[PDB]
């Protein structure tokens, strides 16, 4: 696995972008709600129509929408960028909309990119714009300070943070790279900003095999699913489930469960027995 | 500005390109200038030469500073000075004795081994030529292993060799086999020996017919073995001088020994 | 990849007009809108007809829409871009509709384009002109200025940002391109205008390799397709879904998937039990 | 098992976060409760809409949730966490929705996580996403402090413990780890916090054999499954159960169970009279 595709550098974020914006043209989809047309007439007031107070629109091609956006490390004016458009009123769909012009804000409540363009819907309520927001501000990055850049590890172990600092000190020399916890490594890396993307691009794609971690039952209770990963053992044990009796993966016991009718989600309720038996090596989680 | 010649980490690779007990061979390609090669051999001594090859050859001979220069991925540290060495003319590069086993270990601990001098080429400019580190360590651990797998003795130590028999029969002496073996040893390594010279010939206890058969017997029974190590026929001479030539006084019980003996000259094309 | 293919050139931007404007000539599908109503009396009154007040016009073939144009990076006067057009009252189409002279603003509050032609619809209430505004102004641009110009990539990473400075270097010298960061790289350029274009025509050409970029399976939750990109490795794991045991890309999964009735979509749940399991050596992004 | 497999280290320990949001984009089928109608009001005053009070939204794509969030150690800014979606409401359904901007508290009240995305449903009112929660604080941790490492024992027991400090003294030497009681497994560990993360992969990844354990019964009496546990011995009794007499693990019971009619679940009163007879040599555990 190189390096780049179980880690991420430290400073090197993505930032969330939300906005509130109108959808028009749809085929008598649109909303009567009242803050759809509180803020058709704010913009309509925007371009010289201003309407008498208490007047009703009667719009039906309208929708309220809020626009989401996520702005990429290193996002430069002009760049742009995917956005989510989702209702929030009651309009029943928003298939053909066109997103008009809405200010995406950050969490520090400025404006960094603005998001026009026609929505594709598929759920007739959320559609995506592939190029919908253009980028209009930079946000500040530490990547250039420092004596070192640090690596973060998507899946946090200490083996694998060794690991990947053993495969810096082989290809570049000793002392180059340490774990200083289970999730980062510490890099030393040039002080030039170009020298260090240069270093970057070729420490990057470094090969190491990343450990197998902890074992764990992964069981999702509302669907179903359970995912034995690997190193679980199960002790041997008598389970009696409905009216028939089986000795200890998963397979034994799945056939516990087919021969009784019972259901192939009562397996979630015989490995909690085998939990609380101690009969399990490992970690039962459930999501 | 100046000409630096240096692999990037994305163009750094270093080669073992010969790994036999007779020769090592480190190769790092400097892109746009050569090759950097570290060659021992197999010999007594301690040896390890550096040879940095250029394609264009040198211009002129000019006095160059070799430096340990830390990597750019290293702040923080300053270089040190390691030696002065004259680059000569048409020649390659050569660093010699504990300097090039220093290159070595300015290497293994990270750093850049770094050569400047004033370039004729490059009108009369001054240009550095640096060694990377990087992928070094593995190909440093596999040179090492050769250089501990690497005969103890040369060409010139085993060369002409003079073997003893033993009082009462056809067979060698310890030693002697000993001597054989090593020998053999270094003829199935090496394919530029052209020629082996074969003399043997006895004591004067016996009979001068009975002097020349078992003279004649034992260089048979050598040919035969060096045939054995995949020379062929045409290049091995065998000859039996009996009792004749003593070289030691006949009598003697240790003289008529030292007489006992063959001779093996071996001849390469270098 | 050519350099132009993969990347834009810092400064040279596009921007967003928008403005107001009615449509008429519909086969009775209009509006009957106050804001529709107003804005025609106004117009009328723009060439000499004003009724008196409170009198209802009864327009069956006017209709009002929202103007969105986007102005191409070096925008001269007297060139034709393209508008959409889309309703943003209650009309039931725009079909067959001719745009009236409308007015599009910059960010800035200035007119730059007016808009004016023939509407192409396919949802009806939305349509494009081909040649709709006629740019009336420019927008100054900071290409010329500098020593140097800049490259964005589309797609940010490290080394395509370092790859595509090297071919630089390559096609011209040493020293001649950098990357500063991800996104940006950085050539230095001749001062003369005329001689940049000449010069950045034959550096936008130049072939490169673009990185294959970090592992990501990519889930739309709402269509149901499952993109799973190069460099994601699943690691082996006993997956009980339903009632049937499958051992570990998609390929087995999907097929344990059709072991079961189930359906396709269940797919994505499968994916997060295996994502906290850590049984994915990549990121599981859901769009 | 590997030591990482049973055991966790000592002051290296998750975090729970909560946090209060909105999904939208809802196929119609939102809320009308009184504070998903307040939240909405005052997140459109975050925007610049403020509706007259007493003003009903009428929302229907609209729905209140409570998103949950696991922190796990040595997270970092920057990084992104799954996040659990449910709803608190009335809504029927979360299906395709998208939760918007929110704020996930610790236990001390302090923001640690911000939470958007799409959600994945299969129960359609709770939701998962893959990276719901970017990490914007850093948890201190104990884990590099002092001069040794504890590990905790998942299932604890005197004799796993002595066992896994003997692994530890064979592997690096004696006087090098000591069981302070039936779960905690004491280390001496260098103090330099790289050196000692090199030091802990070597140590986790040892293997030794845990111990059987006390020898239980575990009868589930909701679900009927009765796991009978290695030791677990029944002295030899007379059973009258129905109208048939049986001699005396579960083998022989259930097929007494069996020659009457009564059901499978009768086995689980027999138990219990076993366990007042004193014929059973282990515990007699009810889950």
């Amino acid at each position: 696995a190189r390096i780049k595709d179980v880690a991420q550098v430290a400073g090197v974020r993505s930032n969330q972008l939300v906005g509130y914006g109108l959808v028009s043209g749809l085929p008598g989809t649109g909303e009567a709600n009242p803050f759809t047309e509180q803020s058709f007439a704010a913009m309509l007031q925007n371009f010289g129509i201003q309407m008498p107070p208490g007047t009703k629109p009667k719009i039906k091609n309208v929708a309220a929408v809020m626009v989401t956006a996520e702005l990429p490390p290193f996002s430069k004016p002009g760049q742009q960028v995917d956005v989510t458009v989702s209702s929030i009123g009651s309009a029943k769909s928003l298939r053909g909309g066109t997103l008009l012009q809405t200010f995406l804000k950050g969490l520090d409540g400025q404006v960094y990119a603005v998001a026009q363009g026609n929505l594709v819907v598929s759920n007739p309520t959320v559609g995506l714009i592939s190029s919908g927001a253009t980028v209009e501000r930079e946000i500040p990055n530490p990547f250039g300070r420092g004596d070192y850049i640090t690596f973060n590890l998507l899946e946090s172990d200490f083996t694998t943070a060794q690991r990947m600092a053993d495969a810096v000190n082989n290809f570049l020399g000793p002392q180059m790279a340490s774990a200083v916890d289970a999730t980062s490594v510490r890099v030393r890396a040039p002080r030039d900003v170009s020298q260090r993307v240069a270093f970057l691009s070729a420490i990057e794609n470094l090969e190491f095999d990343p450990a197998d971690g902890a074992a764990k039952i992964i069981v999702n209770s509302r669907t179903g699913t359970i995912v034995v990963g690997k190193h679980v053992r199960l002790k041997p044990a008598a389970v009696t489930h409905g009216g028939m009796t089986v000795a200890i993966t998963l397979d034994d016991l799945v056939r516990a469960v087919n021969q009784v009718g019972a259901a192939p989600s009562d397996l979630m309720a015989i490995l909690q027995a085998l939990k609380q038996a101690g009969a399990i090596e490992g970690q039962l989680i459930i999501i | 500005m100046g000409k630096r010649y240096v692999a990037t980490p994305q163009q750094s690779q270093w080669e073992m390109v010969v790994n036999t007990p007779l020769e090592c061979q480190l190769v790092h390609p400097i892109p746009s200038f050569g090759d950097a090669v570290f060659s021992s051999r197999a010999n007594k001594k301690i040896n390890l030469d550096f040879e940095l090859k250029m394609r264009r050859p040198m211009g002129e001979t000019r006095n160059v500073s070799l430096i340990s220069m830390p990597p750019p991925w290293r702040p923080g540290e300053h270089a040190d000075r390691i030696t002065n060495l004259k680059f000569f003319k048409q020649f390659d590069g050569y660093v010699g004795g504990q300097t090039a086993w220093g290159i070595l270990s300015e290497l293994e601990k990270g750093r850049y081994p770094t050569f400047s001098y004033q370039d004729w080429q490059s009108r009369d400019q001054r240009i550095e030529v640096a060694l990377s580190s990087v992928l070094f360590q593995n190909k440093y651990n596999a040179f090492s292993d050769c250089i501990s797998n690497l005969l103890k003795y040369s060409f010139e130590d085993i060369a002409f060799t003079i073997l003893h028999y033993e009082r009462q029969g056809d067979q060698l002496t310890k030693a002697s086999k000993k001597r054989l073996s090593q020998i053999a040893d270094y003829i199935r390594h090496n394919q530029d020996i052209d020629l082996v010279l074969v003399a043997t010939y006895t004591d004067s206890t016996d009979g001068k017919s009975a002097s020349q058969s078992l003279s004649e017997r034992r260089a048979e029974s050598l040919r035969d073995y060096f045939q054995s190590l995949g020379l062929p026929e045409d290049r091995i001479q065998v000859q039996g001088y009996g009792k004749r030539r003593p070289i030691a006084d006949n009598g003697s019980p240790i003289g008529k020994d030292k007489n006992r003996r063959v001779v093996i000259s071996l001849g390469r094309t270098q």
